[PDB]
């Protein structure tokens, strides 16, 4: 099969960390670790490197600075092989940085198997997390395994594929890039226990109690006003029509107003019962 | 007062360093946080580890290298430059001898009060896998600050995309008398007032809402009319179903 | 140590600019701003939403469009196009032989602008404006900045020439 | 980077400041360590970075607008002997203009303030327009031609910018002297 | 705390816990002279020629007996009047602390004004002026109810005892953990 | 939830189309076509009024209220005025046109159904504003608690056209 890009859980957020200095601007990193392909692909460590003069070019690199850190690399356990270089950009439809032409040339020489990655939504920001790479092909490359065949890869219904500025030749042949996540048994417990909305738990009794008993006086004078509005779209519904017939374009016209009629019940009583259990709960 | 802030970039970062380098129960890894300690809010929006020996033997000798430290944090510059050094951390589930020597070091270089952090990776019992606290002196006197996270809007959305009540909050409410039921009586045995006096503040502070008992079930009752109301309406729902399945099956009927 | 303290402040973001249309929602605002169209903007932390009102100027967020800052409402500089000047270079004894209307001045002046409190126990107003006319070249000069010698607030100057011009909104935005 | 944005500085709260695009945007930035608040102004070329929107070095300043099709000449060569029999008229130019100016600390010493200006009328020919670069090149003074028509213009409003444009170029060159063609036409209101 | 420093010989500790039984004899405030117990005062000072005011004052504040601590003293402390005054608060500041959760079982905070009037010596006339002056003087809080004889009082000096509250704190840990078993399980098993 | 969120853009509906789908005008100067939220189908959409539009995946967001104000040609609003009517005597002449031309038709409706005529849609007020008269207009809104709307003729001073005259009707 082809190499799956792993993201683990602090290769996603440098990366938002390193591009966080203005919009236009842009940044560059090394991605580490050691990987076999068929399967194997994994980023150990991630690094920035500071912004030059020249943009993103085969002179932005620092070989003295980064000479500097990579023996600091051993010490700490940090020292990996480098897998490619990932970098920061506004992006573009095609191409996503105008000024980053001769680098992955220069990069395929070393190693052909080395990628680059580059944070596509800056500001754009979604929750799909859509990210974007680039790799070249040239000659050669092919005799070897099967690189679309691994995920939703044989595609040009059309011309539309991610961004559809793209078609065939995308940067260059089409590498159909892979995001995946991979995790451990202690970075999986972390997020599903810790992540859920704010942080108010250990304790949820006393936190919010007065907090919403304070405001419960308003609410249960703003939760009036929403059933006032229901049955005045309900009486005026049943009073237009003696047909029972479409010329109304009335396609599903009750189950909106009847949810709205619902839904909303279903909300307001929750909340006045589920957190009256907690909001006494006094005893002794 | 203040509070410290821990970003979750912060967090996962410092459980990375003790997986590679085969950190075992001997060692504690250590770390440096950056932020800034100006304000109320403490905010560490990086982190790293560094070079760090521990001796079980002597919890005076500890092996730090202050040439790492001050270039990291200048070459680190590059990137933000609201990063200054604010403090440090280390790892471990508990505070040694080699802990309270080790604190004066970057309170050379620490214009503000230095911070101080605890990272569990175990993380048991509770909440709050890493602890904060402050180092300062009037004999070393430590205070634990308020523990919260914030991240900024892509880096906590980006969480719910990897990802893709009552009952605990007794549990651990039930939990807290037994913990503090231990920690008397072994403090008891060891002095034979002052620690005990702060818990006395708390644990003192239908015993005193006798009062507004008969003020609380007529609040309770005003509720439960807002709830019969709208079980009301939920009920009403029901009934026009029922009779809008009936139109369907008597189309089937004909048809 | 300049030098290491100036290149700090070379990295920081900016920030855009827009004024308030009208008031959506608390956490929802509709604005307009200076670099472009409308966008639906907010607050992010610690940000006072008591005095943002309807044509205030405020800092735009790039990334999350957002307000973050509180700024007062201008749009051309008041300190530039506007001749502005602080206390007086004459006082009042040159000014002198216009002692008569001095007298007269001051107290319609002076008085009210620096204990204005007095006047509302009465209930009455005081005066807004302040029409003095007469040759021109003589005395005017002096009387402009001898009213804000004795008193030592800003002096704004508004030039007849610059008052009408052929702009969008010329004299309506100097007013 | 050394092609900053031009823009115009509008505002110089003490750290703070506000910038003015050419581009027809508006943005904020705070005040770096490079800029000095006396440097900031309008009408001028400030140092603004494309991408950051960052004010790091300023611009030097070249073309203002200044309106042109004005001629400045800096310290022009000419001299009352030139033209002869003038000796009554010249006696009362050097002491009315070039005596104030020629001597700077003997009159800032004895508080005495010199006259910015003297009325000159008479038919064409007589060495009105002449002598007046004499006055500007015993003094080495710019000499500065405020041309008739060009008064008069089309557009309404032009007034007020073309003065304060002839006292903002006199402003940075101390030894300027502003010359005035045909005063009566802009003379008579009635 | 001080170990390593403040050397002291046995003439300076008596000089200095004079200044520190005067000051407890008056204040009325952070517990009483049992604090200058707790540190090594005592045990290293004589016990008698008046250094021992802190182990019959101590008592006094319980049973409440003023003729076993002014027959041992002199007449300087006992002609004012102020110093038998402060010697009623702290005697009824250790009941008042009984009134939530010190020693008492059901923890439940009442006092009438004779149960007050025998525990602090005094008729039902003085105690209610008693109990005035010292929320007035800042060491307590609350109100006064003399239509149902009710007197409540906010808890406000702290305590050093303890030992007491460990069973009466598990009061609320048994009484809440049969709600686990039977509530927390009802939802649980749901 | 999380779509709409802080960020959204502002656009002009124009037409509907089919359901989930929508022709808008955005306000930065181009034209797309969204896709109109499940929501809002017929009653609840209105024809051609403001709305609120998503700025990356371009759809419909929110029905923005009735906004006519802008940055050129500002219309301004007076908001609880201090104004106390009556404040100048001698204006009973000028007191009884206003109450008829003004608090007549707002408060009763139905005296004017029942003798079959309409009322007014403006009235002429001649004479030197600030003396009795301007002071007055604003002692209106007191008793009427209604919107006080103030214009200056000296107002919508641009150089371009056909804003000027698009302010009037949407105030």
């Amino acid at each position: 099969t082809k190499e799956t890009v792993y993201i683990s859980s602090i290769a996603l957020l440098k990366m938002l960390k390193h591009g966080r200095a203005g919009v236009p601007m842009e940044v560059m990193g090394l991605m580490l670790g050691e990987f076999v392909d068929d399967y194997t692909v994994n980023v150990v460590d991630v690094f920035a490197m500071p912004q030059s003069g020249t943009g993103v070019s085969v002179e932005a690199v620092d070989d003295v600075f980064q000479a500097k850190m990579m023996d600091m690399l051993k010490q700490t356990g940090r020292d990996q092989m480098v897998v490619g270089w990932y970098h920061s950009h506004p992006g573009f439809g095609c191409w996503l940085s105008s000024v980053d032409v001769n680098t992955q040339k220069s990069f395929e020489q070393l190693n052909s198997r080395a990628v680059a990655v580059v944070v596509d939504p800056i500001q754009s920001v979604k929750g799909k997390v859509v990210i974007d790479a680039f790799r070249l092909i040239d000659t050669g490359a092919l005799i070897n395994n099967l690189e679309p065949r691994q995920t939703t890869s044989n595609t040009g219904l059309l011309n539309k594929a991610n961004i559809q500025a793209l078609i065939h030749g995308l940067n260059r042949h089409y590498y159909s890039l892979n995001i995946d996540y991979h995790k451990t048994a202690k970075e999986t417990k972390m997020l599903m226990n810790l992540h859920k909305e704010q942080w108010q738990s250990g304790l949820k009794m006393y936190d919010y109690e007065e907090k919403e008993e304070s405001n419960l006086a308003a609410t249960k004078s703003m939760v009036k006003i929403a059933e006032q509005y229901s049955k005045r779209i309900e009486e005026e519904k049943e009073l237009t029509e003696e047909e029972l017939k479409t010329r109304y374009v009335g396609r599903q016209d009750p189950k909106k107003h009847l949810s709205e009629t619902a839904d909303e019940t279903l909300e307001n009583n929750i909340v006045s019962v589920l957190t009256a259990g907690v909001n006494s709960v006094a005893i002794k | 007062h203040e509070k410290v802030t821990i970003a979750p970039l912060v967090l996962l970062s410092a459980l990375d360093h003790y997986e590679r380098t085969q950190t075992k129960e001997n060692k504690r890894c250590v770390g440096v946080i950056l932020g800034d300690a100006n304000s109320s809010t403490i905010r560490v929006t990086n982190s790293f580890a560094l070079p760090f020996e521990e001796d079980e033997k002597n919890s005076d000798v500890w092996f730090l290298d202050h040439n790492y430290i001050e270039n990291m944090n200048e070459m680190c510059k590059k990137i933000n430059a609201k990063e200054k050094l604010i403090g440090w951390y280390h790892s471990g589930p508990k505070l040694r001898a080699s802990d309270l020597k080790i604190n004066e070091l970057f309170k050379k270089y620490t214009q503000n009060n230095p911070l101080l952090l605890i990272v569990d990776v175990k993380q048991q019992g509770v909440g709050l896998p890493t602890d904060a606290y402050v180092a300062i002196e009037q004999e070393k006197t430590f205070l634990h600050l308020p523990c919260t996270i914030e991240a900024e809007e892509a880096e906590e959305i980006g969480v719910e995309h990897l990802l893709r009540i009552r009952l605990t909050n007794q549990l651990k409410s039930l939990k807290g008398l037994q913990s503090k039921l231990k920690d008397v009586v072994e403090y008891l045995d060891k002095v034979i007032h002052t620690i005990l006096g702060k818990l006395q503040d708390v644990f003192n502070l239908n015993n005193l809402q006798k009062a507004l008992t008969v003020k609380t079930n007529d609040e309770l009752m005003v509720i439960y009319i807002s709830n019969l109301v709208r079980s009301i309406i939920a009920f009403d729902d029901l009934i026009e179903n029922k009779i809008q399945n009936k139109k369907i099956q008597e189309q089937r009927v004909k048809d | 140590d300049k030098t290491e303290n100036d290149i700090k402040a070379l990295q920081s973001i900016g920030q855009l600019i827009g004024e308030v249309m009208k008031e959506l929602s608390e956490e929802k605002y509709i604005v307009k701003a200076s670099s472009g169209p409308r966008y639906i903007v907010g607050v992010r932390n610690s940000v006072d939403r008591s005095k943002l009102k309807k044509g205030v100027r405020v800092t735009l967020d790039i990334t999350t469009l957002t307000i973050m800052r509180i700024l007062p409402r201008e749009t051309d500089p008041l300190v530039y196009n506007m001749t502005s000047f602080e206390q007086g270079e004459i006082t009042f004894d040159g000014i002198g032989g216009l002692t008569e209307q001095i007298r007269e001045l001051r107290e319609v002046i002076e008085l009210p602008l620096k204990n204005p409190e007095i006047f509302q126990r009465v209930g009455i107003k005081p005066p807004k404006g302040v029409l003095l006319y007469g040759p021109p070249g003589t005395g005017k000069t002096l009387l402009a900045k001898a009213v804000a010698a004795t008193i030592g607030a800003n002096f704004i100057f508004s030039p007849a020439s610059g008052i009408v011009d052929k702009y969008i909104g010329e004299s309506a935005r100097i007013i | 980077q050394l092609p900053y944005l031009v823009a115009n500085v509008v505002e110089v709260v003490g750290k703070a400041a506000v910038v003015k695009t050419s581009s027809r945007q508006t943005v904020f930035l705070p005040m770096v360590g490079l800029v000095d608040p006396d440097k900031l102004k309008p009408n001028d070329l400030v140092g603004v970075n494309k991408d950051s929107y960052l004010i790091l070095d300023t611009l030097p300043s070249e073309f203002d607008s200044r309106v042109k099709a004005m001629e400045v000449d800096e310290k022009p060569t000419e001299t009352y002997s030139d033209v002869g029999g003038l000796d009554k008229q010249i006696e009362e130019l050097v002491e009315a203009i070039v005596l104030p100016m020629k001597r700077a600390d003997k009159f800032k010493d004895m508080g005495i303030r010199a006259p910015k200006g003297a009325l000159m009328y008479g038919p064409p020919g007589t060495g009105k327009t002449l002598l007046a670069r004499a006055c500007a090149a015993q003094t080495n003074a710019t000499f500065l031609k405020l041309a008739a028509p060009q008064l008069v213009q089309m557009y309404i409003g032009e007034g007020a910018k073309l003065v304060r444009d002839a006292f903002a170029l006199a402003k940075e060159k101390a030894p300027t002297i502003i010359f005035i063609d045909e005063l009566d036409a802009i003379g008579t209101k009635r | 705390t001080l170990e390593p420093s403040t050397s002291i010989t046995l003439a300076e500790r008596q000089q200095l816990a004079y200044d520190l039984s005067i000051s407890a004899l008056l204040g009325d405030k952070i517990y009483n002279f049992g604090e200058l117990l707790h540190h090594p005062i005592m045990e290293t000072i004589v016990n008698d020629s008046n250094y021992d005011w802190l182990f019959q004052l101590l008592n006094a504040l319980t049973v409440g007996d003023f003729d076993k601590f002014d027959s041992l003293i002199k007449v300087q402390i006992s002609k004012i009047p102020i110093l038998a005054q402060h010697e009623s608060f702290l005697r009824q500041k250790i009941c008042l602390m009984t009134l939530i959760e010190t020693v008492f079982v059901k923890n439940i905070r009442m006092l009438s004004f004779e149960d007050i009037s025998k525990a602090t010596h005094l008729p039902k006339d003085n105690v209610e002026h008693l109990v005035m002056r010292a929320i007035s003087l800042g060491l307590l809080k609350g109100s006064i109810d003399q239509v149902n004889e009710l007197v409540t009082i906010s808890w406000v000096q702290p305590r050093i005892i303890s030992g007491d509250q460990i069973t009466k704190m598990k009061d609320r840990l048994v009484e809440w953990n049969d709600q686990v078993e039977k509530l927390g399980k009802k939802m649980e098993a749901r | 939830k999380r779509i709409q969120s802080v960020p959204l853009v502002i656009g002009q509906f124009l037409e509907p189309i089919d359901q989930n789908t929508g022709i808008v005008s955005s306000t930065t100067g181009m034209s797309y076509v969204v896709r109109i939220l499940s929501t809002l189908d017929r009653e609840l959409l209105k024809p051609s009024m403001s709305v609120a539009l998503h700025r990356h995946s371009n759809a419909l967001v929110d029905i923005l209220p009735p906004d006519s104000d802008s940055s050129i040609s500002v219309m301004g609003e007076n908001e609880k005025p201090d104004v106390t009517y009556a404040d100048v005597g001698g204006l009973d002449m000028q007191k009884q046109e206003i109450r008829e031309a003004v608090e007549l038709p707002l408060v009763q409706a139905d005296l004017y159904e029942q003798i079959g005529i309409d009322p007014p849609r403006g009235v002429l007020l001649y004479g030197p504003p600030g003396t009795g008269k301007t002071m007055l207009v604003k002692a209106v809104a007191n008793s009427t608690k209604a919107a006080f709307i103030r214009v200056n003729g000296s107002e919508f001073v641009h150089k371009y056209l056909g804003e000027g005259p698009r302010m009037v009707r949407d105030v």
